[PDB]
RNA sequence: CACCAACUUCCUAAACUUAAAUUGGGUUAAUCUAUAACUUUAUAGAUGCAACACUGUUAGUAUGAGUAACAAGAAUUCCAAU
C-alpha cells in the first residue's frame, strides 16, 4: 500500500509555534433539521454545547443554519485552504462534541506517511563526515609514491 | 519535397560528358599506376639481408581456370592458373600496434571502379595514389621483410618449384552452406608466366573461377625456409639486374615444342 | 536456387513456353507493340532479335521459311517478315527490339510490366528518357574542364 | 456506435483576445465503415504519423495496399474540407498529427465445409481517424550525444538525496 | 497441438510495432516533367502514357477497318497518315493510315 | 497481508543498519563494535544505537571523544584485568 | 571595431524595411496569373508589396517550393522572396531549367556574396579587410571569385591548407545555419552612407546607380553581413550541398593594398557530385581565373 | 573472553493471553410496503435481497492469428469483339 500511496516529511505550516501558536481551524458551519432523527443529537448539542464552545474559541467563525435537510452536515476550513465535511447523520451530542475537539486540535496539513519524524534546519554542528576527515598528511603535502 | 533523394554517378552526367568520364577514369588509373611503377625510385625503406625464420609477404591473385600439364616423365597433371592483377601494398602495420610475435602488411590487387564506392575507401587510396582494390588482405610479414606502402608486386615474387599455400571463400551452395574461407596446403608451383603474370599452382584451389584468392609461402615443417634461396623481400622489376625469361618452366617439366618423349 | 540458370520456367511445360513465347512472338510481328510482364518480355526480347536475322538471311532459306512458319501461327505474316521486317533492319546490326518498364498493374496482382516494341515502327514513339543537357551547371563546369585539357 | 471524431470538427474556440498568437488549424477526418481491417490498416497509419501531406500522398500514390488507397482518398477529403471551410490559405502548409484505425460493427456467417466441417466467418469493417495540423511536420528529434548523456548522469548523481538518514 | 496460454497484447502488440513488420517509406518518387505527375525513377509517366495507349487503339481502330478481315496482314511496310499532311514519293508502296485528327505535337 | 508483515522486519532492518554504521565508523578509528558498546555501559552511558549513529554523522569531533572515552575505558579495562581485581578501580572507572 | 559598422549598418537596413512597410498602407489584391509551364492559368489575388512568389509555390504544392529557386514576373527575373508589385505573369524557374545560365549566375553571385562574408569575419576584429568587389566570371572558369584589400601588415602572410580548410568550416556553418538571403533595393545616397568607409565599395554602388536612371541599387544582406549584387541571389544558404575554398591568387600591382582574389567552388543540394568528380574541379578551381 | 539474533520479555501508549466441523450472541448491503423525511435520510413491516469458481445458462469481446485456408489460357483493333 506504502508503494501504492503518497508520503511527505515532517513540516509546520509556516512555524506557527515560533512566536505564538495560532489556530488552523477558521469557520465551521453547520446544517440542522427542525425534525429528523439524525439531528436529535445535534439538536442538542444547540442547546447546550454550542455556547461552551464558541466562549472557549472565540476566534472560529460559526454558522449554524436550521433548514430542512435530509442529513446534517458539518463543514470545517482551515487557514491554509484545507477544507473538511463531516456528516452529522445519527450521532450523539458526546461525539458530536469530541469530533469539534478533535477538529479544532488537528492542522490543515495533509495526512499521509511522514517519512520522518523529524525536521531541522541546522542537522550538522561540528561539520559533516567527508572521506578527508580523520586522514594524516605529510610534510610539504607530498602525495603517496612522491619521490619528490 | 526537401527530403532524401537517391541518386547515382550516372544521374546527372550528360552523353557527351559521360564518355568524357569514362575516358578521364581510365587515364586516372593509368597515371596512378605508373607513378607507383618504380618502388625502388620512390625512396624505398632499407633494404636486410635475410636470416632463418623470415617470412615474406603474400600476393593475391584471380582464378583464371585449369589446364593440363605434362611432365617430362610422361605423366599429365592438371594445373590451375592464377593471375596477379595490380597487386600493390597499401598499409603497413608496426609489429607491437598489430601483434607482438610478427608485423602485418596490407596487399590489395583487381583495380575496381570508383562509380559505386564509399567515399572512406576513395580517400583512402587517393592518399595512397592508387586506384581503389576490390579486396584488401592482411600478411604476416617479418620486421627485416617489411615493404614500403605502394610498392607494385608481381608473379615473379614466387619461383617455379616452390610450394605455396592459397586460401579463398569456398562456393556458397544455398540454404540446405558454403562461402567460407578455407585453405589448401601443398601445392606446388610448375611455370610462371612473367608477360601476363600468371602463377600454375599443382592442383586444385577453393572457389569459382574469377575468384580472388590469396597466396602466400608454404607453411608445412619441411618447408620451413624455402625463401633463402629466393627474393628475399621480393622480386623488383625496377632494379632489372638480369631480365627473367617470359614463361618460367621447372626441370621436369616438359615444355611446348619440345621433342616426343620416348620411355627409352 | 536459380544460380547459373539462363532459362525462365513459364507456362505449364518447356513445350507450353514455346506456345506462349510463340504466341506472344506472333502478337508482337502483327502489332510490333505489345505489353507483357516483366520477366516474359526479358525471355522473349532474345528470341524477337534472333527472328530479324533469319528474315535478313533470306526468303529462298529453308530453314528460315521452316522457322518462320513455326513460329508464326499467322501465315500472312510469313511476307511480312521477309518484305517489311527484314528490308527494315538491314542497316542495323542489331538491337531490333526495345523493351522498356512500364508501371505495374493495378489489378490486385501487382504484376511488373514492360512493353516489348520494334524498332524503326511507324507507331507513335514511346515516351523515352532524355539526358540531362549539357546546358546544365554541372555538364558547363566539366565543359571548361574538357576545353582546359 | 459513438461518432465524437466528427463532433471534434464541431468545436468552436473563442473569439482569439488581441495579445493570443494566430490559432493552428485543426482538422478531424474519419471514414466510420470501411470494410478493411483496422490491424492491417494500422500498419499504414503508425508509418505516415508525422509525415507531411504531401510525402504521406506521395507515399500512398505507390502503394499496393488497398488501404494506402483508402487513406490517401480520406486525406483528399479531409484537405478539401480544411481549404473550404477552415480557411486554409496554403494547400502544401499540412501535416499529419495523427493516424489511427478502429474496429466498426461486422457481419456473422457461417462457413461451410466440404467435409461437414464448418467454420466462423466474419465480414470486417472498421473506422479510421486522422487529425491534421496545419504546418509543416515537426523537425525530428535530435538523439542525445554522449556529452548530454554524462552531464544528465552527473546531475542525476547530485540530485540524489540521502535514504533513511538523520 | 494448440497455444498452452492466451498470448498477450503487450507481447502481440511489440511482435507487429517491430520495425521490420512495419511499412517502410519509399525515396525513389519522381516528377514527370511531361505531365507534371509523379512517377518512380524506374518507372514510366502515365498521365501521358494514357493519350499514347488510347491513341495507338484510335490508330489500330483505323487499321483494321482499313484491313477488313483476318489474316489480312500487308506484306508491305505500313505508314500512318494526318489530316493536313500529304502522301510523299518515299511513302509510295507502303500502306497509308489517314487519320482524322491533326498531327500530334508528340507523335512526329 | 505483505504491507503487515513488512512492518516487523522494517524495525528489525533499521537497527541492523544503524549497528553496521556503528562498526564502520569504529574501526576508523580502531574501535571493535563490541569494545565500544562495553566501554559505553562500563561509563554508564544510555545512548541508543539510532542516537549513536547520528553524533558520528553530525558531530564527527564529538564522536572522536567519545571514542577516547571508549577506548580509555577499555585501556583502564584492560589495565583492571591485568590488574587481577587487586588494585583500585581507575579514575575513569568510578562508578 | 568591425561589430560597430555591423550593428549601424543593420539599423540603417531595419530603418529601410520599415520604410518601406509604411509607405504601402492596406493590402492590395493584384491578380497574378501563372504562365509557367505547368498549371498555367492559374490566378492568385496576392497583397501588393508584400506576397512573395513562395507563397504561391506554397498554395499550389510542396514541390515547387523546393524545386523553385526563382520566378519569372512579367518576363523578368524575380527573387523567390521577393514581395510581388502588381498583377502580372509569374513563372518558376528551377535548377534543372533547359538554359539555367540566369540562374547559374543567381548561384554564382550568391555564392560570391556568401564568400565575402567569410573574409571579413575570419580575420580576428584586430586586423582590417576591406572588400573591394566581387568579380563576375562564366561558369566555364570553374571557379567563382572575390576579390578583397588587405591590411600592410598582412603583406607577407598566405593562407596555408589547414587555413583554406577553416574558411570552408566557416562557409559550411553558415549553410548548416540557412540564412535567407534578404533583398533591399535602395537609392545610392543611403548605400553609400552604409558603405562610406570602404571606399571600394563606394565605386560599386556609383556604377549601379549610374546604369539605371535612378539612385535605386540592388542590396542583399546575410543576416548581420551586407554587400551589393549584380543580380538576383539564391533564397537561402542552405541550397549549397559543397563548398570548399579552392586557392587564393595575389594580383601583382597590390603597392598600395594586397589585392586578393579567391577562388571557390560550390554545388547545389539539387546537384551533389561524386567524390572523384569534386576532387578533380577542386582541382581545377586553384588555378588563378582572368576576366575576359 | 564478547556481540548478534524471536512481540519471549521489558520499555511509551495500550492490551489482559496459543488451531476447525459444530454450537451461543451482536451487526449489516440492497429492494418494496406502513408512517415519516425531501440532493436521498428515520422507525417498523416484508422479500425472486449480496457469487473470484457447478467442463453452469445467455450475450459480448479476446487468444491461437492476420496464422490454416482459398483464386482467372494468350495477343489485340475489345466481355454477348476478333
Ligand atoms: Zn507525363
Amino acid at each position: 500500500t506504502g508503494r501504492g500511496t503518497s508520503s511527505r516529511f515532517l513540516t509546520s505550516v509556516l512555524h506557527n509555534g515560533l512566536g505564538r501558536y495560532v489556530q488552523q481551524l477558521q469557520r465551521l458551519s453547520l446544517s440542522l433539521s427542525r425534525d429528523a432523527p439524525s439531528s436529535r443529537g445535534a439538536r442538542e448539542f444547540v442547546e447546550r454545547e454550542v455556547t461552551d464552545f464558541a466562549r472557549r474559541n472565540p476566534g472560529v467563525v460559526v454558522y449554524v443554519n436550521p433548514r430542512p435537510c435530509a442529513m446534517p452536515r458539518i463543514v470545517a476550513e482551515y487557514l491554509n485552504g484545507a477544507v473538511r465535511e463531516e456528516n452529522v447523520n445519527s450521532k450523539s451530542v458526546e461525539e458530536i462534541k469530541s469530533l469539534v475537539q478533535k477538529l479544532a486540535d488537528q492542522s490543515g496539513l495533509d495526512v499521509i506517511r511522514i517519512r520522518k519524524p523529524f525536521h531541522t534546519d541546522n542537522p550538522s554542528i561540528q561539520g559533516q563526515w567527508h572521506p578527508f576527515t580523520n586522514k594524516r598528511t605529510a610534510l610539504h603535502g607530498l602525495r603517496p609514491r612522491e619521490l619528490r | 519535397l526537401h527530403s532524401k533523394s537517391s541518386t547515382w554517378w550516372d544521374e546527372h552526367l550528360s552523353e557527351e560528358n559521360l564518355s568524357f568520364v569514362k575516358q578521364l577514369v581510365s587515364d586516372e588509373n593509368k597515371t596512378q599506376l605508373t607513378s607507383k611503377l618504380n618502388p625502388l625510385k620512390d625512396e624505398p625503406w632499407p633494404l636486410h639481408p635475410w636470416e632463418p625464420g623470415s617470412f615474406r609477404v603474400g600476393l593475391i591473385a584471380l582464378k583464371l581456370g585449369m589446364m593440363p600439364l605434362w611432365t617430362k616423365d610422361g605423366q599429365k597433371h592438371a594445373v590451375t592458373l592464377l593471375q596477379v592483377q595490380d597487386c600493390h601494398v597499401l598499409k603497413y602495420t608496426p609489429k607491437e600496434d598489430h601483434n607482438g610475435k610478427i608485423a602485418a602488411l596490407t596487399v590489395g590487387g583487381k583495380t575496381v571502379s570508383r562509380f559505386y564506392k564509399p567515399d572512406s575507401r576513395l580517400e583512402f587510396y587517393r592518399d595512397l595514389g592508387l586506384p581503389p582494390k576490390q579486396i584488401h588482405k592482411i600478411f604476416h610479414v617479418t620486421d627485416n621483410a617489411v615493404i614500403k606502402p605502394g610498392t607494385p608486386l608481381y608473379a615473379a615474387h614466387f619461383r617455379p618449384g616452390q610450394y605455396v599455400d592459397v586460401t579463398a571463400k569456398t562456393i556458397g551452395k544455398g540454404f540446405q552452406m558454403g562461402n567460407q574461407n578455407r585453405t589448401v596446403y601443398g601445392l606446388k608451383v610448375w611455370r610462371v608466366n612473367t608477360k601476363h603474370n600468371i602463377i600454375y599452382v599443382n592442383g586444385s584451389v577453393p572457389g569459382h573461377k574469377n575468384c580472388l584468392v590469396k597466396i602466400k609461402d608454404s607453411t608445412l615443417p619441411a618447408y620451413k625456409d624455402s625463401c633463402k634461396n629466393l627474393p628475399f623481400p621480393t622480386y623488383f622489376p625496377d632494379g632489372d639486374e638480369e631480365e627473367l625469361p617470359e614463361d618460367l618452366f621447372d626441370e621436369s617439366v616438359w615444355q611446348p615444342s619440345e621433342p616426343s618423349i620416348t620411355f627409352a | 536456387i536459380s544460380h547459373g540458370r539462363v532459362y525462365r520456367r513459364l507456362g505449364l511445360g518447356p513445350e507450353s513456353r514455346i506456345h506462349l513465347l510463340r504466341n506472344l512472338l506472333t502478337g508482337l510481328v502483327r502489332h510490333e507493340r505489345i505489353e507483357a510482364t516483366w520477366a516474359r518480355a526479358d525471355e522473349m526480347r532474345g528470341y524477337a532479335e534472333k527472328l530479324i536475322d533469319y528474315g535478313k538471311l533470306g526468303d529462298t532459306n529453308e530453314r528460315a521459311m521452316r522457322m518462320a512458319d513455326f513460329w508464326l501461327t499467322e501465315k500472312d505474316l510469313i511476307p511480312k517478315l521477309f518484305k517489311v521486317l527484314a528490308p527494315r533492319f538491314q542497316g542495323q546490326n542489331g538491337n531490333y527490339t526495345r523493351m522498356l518498364q512500364i508501371p505495374n498493374r493495378k489489378e490486385q496482382d501487382r504484376a511488373k510490366m514492360a512493353v516489348i516494341e520494334y524498332k524503326g515502327n511507324y507507331l507513335p514513339p514511346l515516351p523515352l528518357p532524355h539526358r540531362d543537357s549539357n546546358l546544365t551547371l554541372l555538364n558547363q563546369l566539366l565543359l571548361g574542364l574538357q576545353q582546359d585539357l | 456506435i459513438s461518432r465524437k471524431w466528427e463532433k471534434k470538427n464541431k468545436i468552436v474556440y473563442p473569439p482569439q483576445l488581441p495579445g493570443e498568437p494566430r490559432r493552428p488549424a485543426e482538422i478531424y477526418h474519419c471514414r466510420r465503415q470501411i470494410k478493411y481491417s483496422k490491424d492491417k490498416m494500422w500498419y499504414l497509419a503508425k508509418m505516415i504519423r508525422g509525415m507531411s501531406i504531401d510525402q504521406a500522398l506521395a507515399q500512398l500514390e505507390f502503394n499496393d495496399k488497398k488501404g494506402a488507397q483508402i487513406i490517401k482518398e480520406v486525406l483528399l477529403e479531409a484537405q478539401d474540407m480544411a481549404v473550404r471551410d477552415h480557411n486554409v490559405e496554403f494547400r502544401s502548409n499540412l501535416h499529419i498529427a495523427e493516424s489511427t484505425s478502429g474496429r466498426g460493427q461486422c457481419l456473422k456467417r457461417i462457413r461451410y465445409h466440404g467435409r461437414g466441417r464448418f467454420g466462423i466467418m466474419e465480414k470486417v469493417y472498421c473506422h479510421y481517424f486522422v487529425k491534421l495540423v496545419e504546418g509543416p511536420p515537426p523537425p525530428p528529434e535530435v538523439p542525445k550525444t554522449a556529452v548530454d548523456h554524462a552531464k544528465d548522469y552527473i546531475q542525476q548523481l547530485r540530485s540524489r538525496t540521502i535514504i533513511h538518514t538523520l | 497441438a494448440a497455444p498452452k496460454n492466451r498470448r498477450t497484447i503487450e507481447v502481440n502488440r511489440c511482435r507487429r510495432r517491430n520495425p521490420q513488420k512495419l511499412i517502410k517509406i519509399k525515396n525513389n518518387i519522381d516528377i514527370c516533367p511531361e505531365c507534371g505527375h509523379l512517377k518512380q525513377k524506374h518507372v514510366l509517366c502515365g498521365y501521358c502514357y494514357e493519350k499514347v495507349r488510347q491513341e495507338t487503339t484510335k490508330i489500330r481502330q483505323q487499321i483494321g477497318a482499313q484491313e477488313g478481315g483476318p489474316f489480312r496482314a500487308p506484306s508491305v511496310e505500313t505508314m500512318v497518315l494526318y489530316t493536313g499532311e500529304k502522301p510523299s514519293e518515299k511513302d509510295q508502296g507502303k500502306r497509308i493510315v489517314e487519320r482524322n485528327i491533326k498531327r500530334p505535337s508528340w507523335f512526329t | 497481508v505483505k504491507c503487515t508483515k513488512a512492518r516487523r522486519l522494517k524495525k528489525r532492518n533499521l537497527r541492523t543498519l544503524w549497528i553496521n554504521r556503528i562498526t564502520a565508523a569504529s574501526q576508523e578509528h580502531g574501535l571493535k563494535y563490541p569494545a565500544f558498546i562495553v566501554n559505553l555501559i562500563k561509563c554508564q552511558v544510555e545512548l541508543n544505537r539510532k542516537v549513536l549513529v547520528d553524533l558520528a554523522i553530525y558531530e564527527p569531533k564529538t564522536f572522536k571523544s567519545l571514542a577516547a572515552l571508549a577506548k580509555r575505558r577499555q585501556q583502564e579495562g584492560f589495565a583492571a584485568a591485568l590488574g587481577d581485581g587487586k588494585e583500585p578501580e581507575g579514575i575513569f572507572s568510578r562508578v | 571595431s568591425p561589430t560597430e559598422l555591423t550593428e549601424m549598418r543593420n539599423d540603417l537596413f531595419n530603418r529601410e524595411k520599415s520604410r518601406q512597410l509604411s509607405l504601402t498602407p492596406r493590402t492590395e489584391k493584384i491578380e497574378v496569373k501563372h504562365v509557367g509551364k505547368t498549371d498555367p492559368g492559374t490566378v492568385f489575388v496576392m497583397n501588393k508589396n508584400i506576397s512573395t512568389p513562395y507563397s504561391c509555390a506554397m498554395h499550389l504544392s510542396e514541390w515547387y517550393c523546393s524545386k523553385s529557386i526563382l520566378a519569372l514576373v512579367d518576363g523578368q527575373p524575380w527573387d523567390m522572396y521577393k514581395p510581388l508589385t502588381k498583377s502580372c505573369e509569374i513563372k518558376f524557374l528551377t535548377f534543372k531549367d533547359p538554359d539555367p545560365k540566369e540562374v547559374n549566375k543567381a548561384y554564382w553571385r550568391s555564392c560570391a556574396m556568401m564568400l565575402g562574408c567569410v573574409i571579413e569575419r575570419a580575420f580576428k576584429d584586430d586586423y582590417v579587410v576591406s572588400l573591394v568587389r566581387a568579380p563576375e566570371v562564366p561558369v566555364i572558369a570553374g571557379a567563382f571569385c572575390y576579390d578583397v584589400t588587405l591590411d600592410k601588415r598582412l603583406d607577407e602572410w598566405m593562407p596555408t591548407k589547414e587555413n583554406l580548410r577553416s574558411f570552408t568550416k566557416d562557409a559550411h556553418a553558415l549553410i548548416y545555419r540557412d540564412l535567407p538571403f534578404e533583398t533591399l533595393d535602395v537609392d545610392a545616397r543611403v548605400a553609400l552612407e552604409i558603405f562610406q568607409h570602404n571606399k571600394y565599395k563606394v565605386d560599386f554602388i556609383e556604377e549601379k546607380a549610374s546604369q539605371n536612371p535612378e539612385r535605386i541599387v540592388k542590396l542583399h544582406r546575410i543576416g548581420d553581413f551586407i554587400d551589393v549584387s549584380e543580380g538576383p541571389l539564391i533564397p537561402r544558404t542552405s541550397v549549397c550541398f559543397q563548398y570548399e575554398v579552392s586557392a587564393v591568387h595575389n594580383l601583382n600591382p597590390s603597392q598600395p593594398n594586397l589585392i586578393r582574389r579567391f577562388q571557390g567552388l560550390s554545388l547545389p543540394t539539387h546537384l551533389r557530385a561524386q567524390f572523384t568528380i569534386w576532387d578533380k574541379l577542386v582541382e581545377r578551381s586553384r588555378k588563378m581565373v582572368t576576366e575576359d
